[PDB]
Formats: structure tokens, sequence, C-alpha cells
């Protein structure tokens, strides 16, 4: 019991009529925001007079 | 059938082919556990009884 039964091809088309556009391309973007805080301060204490 | 869109496509035609049946082929790993770790005086210190 030997024989073949079935095959596969690379058979393509030629889509000269765009029937197949593939991927996509399109422009992007991302924001970032980074807001600079206060930071707790030093002081030098003096006399007033 | 219902939207109109501008498609702009590039249509790729090439074709990669091999010529000569020789290759020598390798896989390499463990840069790592040579590099990062005792490969000579940790073998003696597991010949201390």
């Amino acid at each position: 019991d030997l024989a073949v039964i079935g095959f596969e091809l690379d058979t393509r088309f030629t889509n000269t009529n765009r029937r197949q556009r593939g991927h996509l391309l399109q422009t992007r973007a991302l924001q970032f925001r980074h807001p600079i805080p206060m930071h707790a301060p030093v002081t030098l204490p003096m006399d007033t007079m | 059938g219902h939207q109109v869109t501008r498609e702009i496509a590039a249509i790729p035609f090439n074709l990669h082919v091999n010529n000569i049946p020789f290759a020598l082929e390798f896989k390499i790993t463990g840069f790592q556990k040579v590099m990062g770790e005792t490969q000579f005086n940790g073998k003696l210190a597991d010949l201390k009884p």
C-alpha cells in the first residue's frame, strides 16, 4: 500500500490589481511629562540684632 | 466598496538562492558560566574532604 495521495504548492498570486495590500505603516507619537518638585530647604539662623 | 483611501505600496520582487551544499555549524553557549565563575580553584575546593 504505497502511493502519493496529496501535495502542496508554493503557488502565489501576482497582485498586479492590488488584491492584497499587506501590512500598513502609520505615524505614531507618544508623550511623556516630567514635572519638577520643590525640595526641603536648609536654613542658617543668626541673631537679629 | 464604501470608502476611498490613497494606498502607496512597495511591491518587492527578489529571490535568495543557495549554490554550494557545504556548511559547518556550531551552537555556542555557556559564556557566563565560564567567565563569571571559578573554573580551576573551585574544583580544588570541591576535592576538600
